[PDB]
DNA sequence: TGCATCCGTGAGTCGAGGGTAATAAACGCAGCGCGGTTTCGGTGGAAGCCCCTCGTTGTTTCGCCGCCGTGACGAAG
DNA sequence: CTTCGTCACGGCGGCGAAACAACGAGGGGCTTCCACCGAAACCGCGCTGCGTTATAATGGGAGCTGTCACGGATGCA
């Protein structure tokens, strides 16, 4: 619906799938903010669901 | 569910079962019984006009002569403007 | 006419205490938004945003 | 100006289609659905009484 | 152009003088366009006559009590502030109060000359006592709107004088709201609602027929910049 | 007896919301019931044939328009 | 100022038209076929089922397995 709904949908990291953690298997601590994300991932650009 | 109850055409349904009373009591009885059951809608089985000589005592062709002297006079306005907003 | 005093009921997902859903009396509104007495958003909890 | 506009999610419903098993209404503003009145909501409004 | 939809006007009496005024249709918003100026007109452009100076013998200085009379002055003033008088003149007019005797001096026990009327004998004044003996002069006038008490530049001439404020508009007070009178059907219609509270010496619909005068020669005073502008008209009755 | 050790549970009211995969096959016989087909049939819809339901006259009578006169307010000098 | 012309007012009355009742000729009630429905039949054959196949062939591919806590039910020692 915008530019940047079309970029920013890319270059996203995402943590589900196969081989990736299922929510209620997802607990506390993955959700976190790990300080190795500095500079690799977006700190602050999560989604609020 | 394919088979749900739209539940106007019920109400709407009886509402046409009722006005069909209305105008068929507004017509003439005799009438009345003949499309009963030559449409047979209060029984299940629409009758051809030889059955209705014996229900009815007449000749069939005169229960020809009787439906057209129903339709006719029916397809006088009156029946239909009261009528026509049922579809 | 037919709206004349006829109470409706607002529920708000979720409803925590018994004052969650509220039994008004309403009153017909031009537009598509539900026009809510800006008192009793304290219970509903509600917010405008 | 954001894309969540009161043209796109208000659902209106007196009587829709109903649900394959239960006679229940579906869901959906797509379909002409029906709300959800939940179990949560029962609570409250028992304790109206 | 019409207003294309007549609009009215109901006066429905709360008191003997206080009313409200029912107006509807209004065009979309213009409850507010001519409620807060007529409010603000009614509140100053009434013409009436209120208290204007004081000077009562014995004090010169004591602006707390004066003997024969009990309470305070402060109280004697306040009740004489709210007091409703009718002039025919916007020379300074004197009036006096003497009371011998003990008793309640009334506002009725002031002498007003002719063309000074009062509206409220029946008002009392004061608790005379002690075989108290007063005389009470009024300066007073008329005139429009609140005016402050000005005080006295001549303070030796007048050094008994007291300056005082003076309610010269008629009217009390009046609010207007709005409302949101077929919205829908008639797009955005308003009604306002007025109430309008006044002295007894004049009523609360007058005022407003003066008012209302008062506004349309006001707005006349600017229509005529363009003689024939087509602006909004209104219709018959 | 403990005692570890699996294990069977729940973990938000709710809106946004249709679908994704694979292996060796053939011959032949029987029932078959659906659909080509093959009879007349009387009851069907015409064709031609007789007793009773609907239109002429014979007044009746209110109604009403021509007539008849009245009177006045008008019409012209 | 005088005197004539007109236009309703009200009735008069004699025509006049429309309603109401003695009833007789277009419907209601008869046969008299056969192109037909409709039956009854006489079929064959896609469509389903079911049988058989003759060198030897003789042990699953796959699945990715984890939370969080907690009571408790269950195999040991």
């Amino acid at each position: 619906n915008n530019p940047l709904s079309g970029l920013t949908h890319k270059r996203r990291l995402s943590a589900l799938g196969p081989g990736g953690l299922s929510r209620e298997r997802a607990g506390l601590e993955v959700r976190d903010v790990h300080p190795s994300h500095y500079g690799r991932m977006c700190p602050i650009e999560t989604p609020e669901g | 569910d394919s088979e749900a109850v739209v539940a106007v055409d019920a109400v709407s349904f009886t509402l046409l079962q009722d006005q069909l009373q209305s105008v068929l009591d507004t017509l003439s009885e005799r009438e009345a019984g003949v499309v009963r059951l030559r449409f047979g809608l209060t029984d299940g089985q629409p009758r051809t006009l030889d059955e209705i000589g014996q229900v009815y005592g007449v000749t069939r062709e005169r229960i020809r002569q009787i439906e057209s002297k129903t339709m006719s006079k029916l397809r006088h306005p009156s029946r239909s403007q009261v009528l026509r907003d049922y579809l | 006419e037919v709206i004349a005093e006829h109470p409706v009921l607002l529920n708000r997902a979720p409803t925590l205490h018994r004052l969650g859903i509220q039994a008004f009396e309403p009153m017909l509104v031009e537009g598509k938004a539900i026009q809510l007495h800006p008192l009793v958003c304290e219970a509903f909890n509600a917010d405008f945003d | 100006k954001l894309h969540h506009l009161v043209d796109d999610k208000i659902h209106a419903r007196s009587t829709g289609p109903y649900s394959m098993i239960t006679q229940q209404p579906l869901g959906g503003k797509a379909q002409f659905g029906g709300q959800r009145f939940g179990e949560m909501e029962c609570w409250a409004m028992q304790a109206y009484g | 152009m019409l207003i294309s939809q007549r609009p009215t006007l109901s006066e429905d009496v709360l008191t003997d003088n206080r009313s409200q005024f029912v107006i509807e249709p209004l065009e979309p918003g213009f409850g507010y366009t001519l409620g807060n100026s007529l409010r603000r007109t009614l509140l100053s452009s009434i013409p009436g006559a209120a208290v204007t100076s004081i000077r009562i013998d014995g004090v010169l200085h004591e602006f707390t009590t004066v003997p024969g009379v009990k309470e305070d002055v402060t109280e004697i003033i306040l009740n004489l502030k709210s007091l409703v008088v009718s002039s025919e003149e916007d020379e300074p007019v004197t009036m006096y109060l003497r009371k011998q005797g003990p008793g309640e001096v009334t506002a009725g026990d002031i002498v007003p000359p002719a063309g000074v009327t009062v509206h409220n004998p029946g008002m009392h004044i004061a608790t005379l006592n002690d075989k108290g003996k007063l005389e009470v002069e009024l300066v007073v006038e008329r005139g429009r709107g609140y005016v402050p008490a000005v005080q006295n530049r001549a303070s030796g001439a007048e050094i008994g004088r007291i300056p005082v404020d003076s309610i010269y508009s008629p009217v009390l007070k009046v609010t207007y709201k709005v409302d949101a009178t077929r919205v829908e059907q008639r797009t955005d219609f308003d009604k306002l609602i007025l109430d309008v509270e006044t002295k007894n010496s004049i009523s609360p619909r007058d005022a407003l027929a003066s008012a209302g005068k008062t506004l349309v020669e006001l707005f006349g005073l600017a229509r005529e910049l363009n003689v024939e502008a087509e602006g909004i008209e209104i219709g018959p009755s």
